[PDB]
C-alpha cells in the first residue's frame, strides 16, 4: 500500500442550515492545507508518528478547530485540554488529560511517550512533568476565542 | 476534537487525537480522546484509528480498539468493522460521531453517523480530498 | 450459579521476604472479604453491589494498596484511582487523581450513577462528589507507617 | 491495586478496580486501574475482568477488553483468552501482573505471571478459596 494520511476536525457540531459558505470555505482551506503538509511529509519519507503528531499540532494551532487554540470553554470559563498519540510499531503510547498551561497537548502527549516510562499523565502533575522537560508554560488565555466564548454564553 | 492517522513508506501506522472537550463541560470530565483504545489506537498488525463523537459512548464501547479487534480477531474488513462500530454499535448505545482509520494495507475509512465531520485525506504524492457534509 | 473473585494486587510478593504471620493476615483478610461477597450473591444482591462492596472493603483494609494503606507518591502524597463497570447497561464510572475521597470506588460508582459521564479526574471529580453528599477527608487518613517506610526505602 | 468481579443470580456481570498507584510515583501518572478496557471491563455477553500489574502495559494492550474480544470475536475460551493475554502477550510487551475474570457461563480464572497475586474466589454456597503464591 502507498503512504497515506487522514485527518479530522470533529464530528457532530455541523449543520448546513447553520453554516455560511465563507465559513465552509475557511474550513476546506484549513483541512486542505494541513492534509497536504502531511502528504508531503509522507512523500519525503517522514515517519507515521511524526506525521500524525505534526498534523494534530497544526489542527491545535488552527483556531477553527476545538483543540489547542480555539478550544471550547468549560462551565467555569476555563480550558481543559486532552490528547493522545500511539505508535503502531512499538505499541507505545502517550496521553495527557486536563491540562491548561501547555500550548500543544499532542506534543505533551508525545513527550510522555518519548521522555518518560509512562503512558498517561493528568492535571498539574502532567504540566509539571512537561515543564521539567523544557516545555513552555503558557497562560490558558491563549486558547480563548470570542467565537467559543459566545457559544458558551449562548449555551447558557 | 481533532485527529490524524497515517501509514508511512516503511509500513508503520500511527494515530493521534486532541481536544478541548465540550462547551459548558463539567470541569474534570474526561472523554475518549486521551484514552488508549477509546479515542486513539494504532497497531502495525491491523489499523490506526482516531475518533470524535459522544465521549462516554466511545469509551464504554472502546471504539478505536474495537475496530482493530474486529479486523484482527473477527476477520472483518476495515469497511465492515467501521460500518459495524460507527453505524450500528455506537448508535445502539446512544452514541453519535465518527472516526478516521487506515489499515496496514493502506485502506482508508472516514465513517460518521452525524450530519457532518470535518475531514480530509490523501495518498502521498496525490491530490487530497476534503469533506464537511454527506 | 453466582460467583465472586477478588484480588489484592500482583507483583509485590516474595516468599523470601514474607513471614508466616504476614501471610496469615492476608489470607484472613481475603477470606473474610470474599465470604462477605459470597453471602451477598446468595442473598440475591446484584453483581454491581457485590463488586462495589468488595472493593470498598479492600480499600478500607490497610494491608492493600487502595484507599487506606495507599502507597505514597514521590511527593509524599496519595493519589487514588478507581473504576466500576456494569455488564448489563455497559455503563461505567471512574475517578483518577483524587486525594480527598475516602473510598474512590464509591466515587466511581457515583460518577456512573449520578452523572452522565464515565470518567472524572482530580479536583473536578472531588467537587462533583462533594456536591452530592460525599464527605471530604484529609489524605492523611490513608497514610500508614508501613507504606511510608517503603517510600524511604525507595529513595535509597 | 485491588479488584473484584462477580456474576449474580440474575446473570449480570460486574467489575471494579481501585488503587493507590506505585510507591514513589511521579505525581499525575495514571495506570490501568481507572481506565475502562485496560484495568476494568464488564459485559454480560462475555466477561467481567479486573487487572493488576505494570500499569503501562495493561493500557497499551487494553488487557481487560482484550480478554472479552478474544472470547467474543476470537472464539477463545476464558482460559485460553487468559493464557494468551497474561502469559504470552503481556510479557512480550515487558509487562508483569495478572487479572481476575468471570465469564457469562460462570467460569472463573485468576491468571498471573508474577511470583504472587493476593486473591480469592468462591461460588455462592460453597467454601471460598484464597491464594498468595503460584
Ligand atoms: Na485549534
Ligand atoms: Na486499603
Amino acid at each position: 500500500g502507498k503512504a497515506v494520511i487522514a485527518i479530522h476536525g470533529g464530528a457532530g457540531a455541523i449543520s448546513r442550515a447553520q453554516m455560511s459558505l465563507q465559513q465552509e470555505l475557511r474550513y476546506i482551506e484549513a483541512l486542505s492545507a494541513i492534509v497536504e503538509t502531511g502528504q508531503k511529509m509522507l512523500e519525503a519519507g517522514e515517519s507515521a508518528l511524526d506525521v500524525v503528531t505534526e498534523a494534530v499540532r497544526l489542527l491545535e494551532e488552527c483556531p477553527l478547530f476545538n483543540a489547542g487554540i480555539g478550544a471550547v470553554f468549560t462551565r467555569d470559563e476555563t480550558h481543559e485540554l486532552d490528547a493522545c498519540v500511539m505508535d503502531g510499531n512499538t505499541l507505545k503510547a502517550g496521553a495527557v488529560a486536563g491540562v491548561s498551561h501547555l500550548r500543544n497537548p499532542v506534543l505533551a502527549a508525545r513527550l510522555v511517550m518519548e521522555q518518560s516510562p509512562h503512558v498517561m499523565m493528568i492535571g498539574e502533575g502532567a504540566e509539571n512533568f512537561a515543564f521539567a522537560r523544557g516545555m513552555e508554560r503558557v497562560s490558558p488565555e491563549i486558547f480563548s476565542t470570542s467565537l467559543r466564548y459566545e457559544q458558551l454564553l449562548a449555551a447558557r | 476534537t481533532v485527529g490524524a492517522v497515517a501509514l508511512d513508506l516503511d509500513g508503520n501506522l500511527a494515530a493521534a487525537t486532541s481536544t478541548g472537550g465540550m462547551t459548558n463541560k463539567l470541569p474534570g470530565r474526561v472523554g475518549d480522546s486521551p484514552l488508549v483504545g477509546a479515542g486513539c489506537y494504532a497497531n502495525n498488525a491491523s489499523v490506526a484509528v482516531s475518533c470524535t463523537g459522544t465521549g462516554e459512548v466511545f469509551i464504554r464501547a472502546l471504539a478505536a480498539y474495537d475496530i482493530a479487534a474486529l479486523m484482527d480477531y473477527g476477520g472483518l474488513s476495515l469497511a465492515e468493522a467501521c460500518e459495524r462500530v460507527v453505524m450500528e454499535k455506537l448508535p445502539a448505545l446512544g452514541g453519535s460521531g465518527g472516526l478516521i482509520a487506515i489499515d496496514h494495507e493502506g485502506n482508508v475509512a472516514l465513517p460518521f453517523n452525524t450530519e457532518g465531520m470535518y475531514r480530509a485525506w490523501g495518498y502521498a504524492g496525490d491530490t487530497p480530498t476534503t469533506g464537511i457534509y454527506r
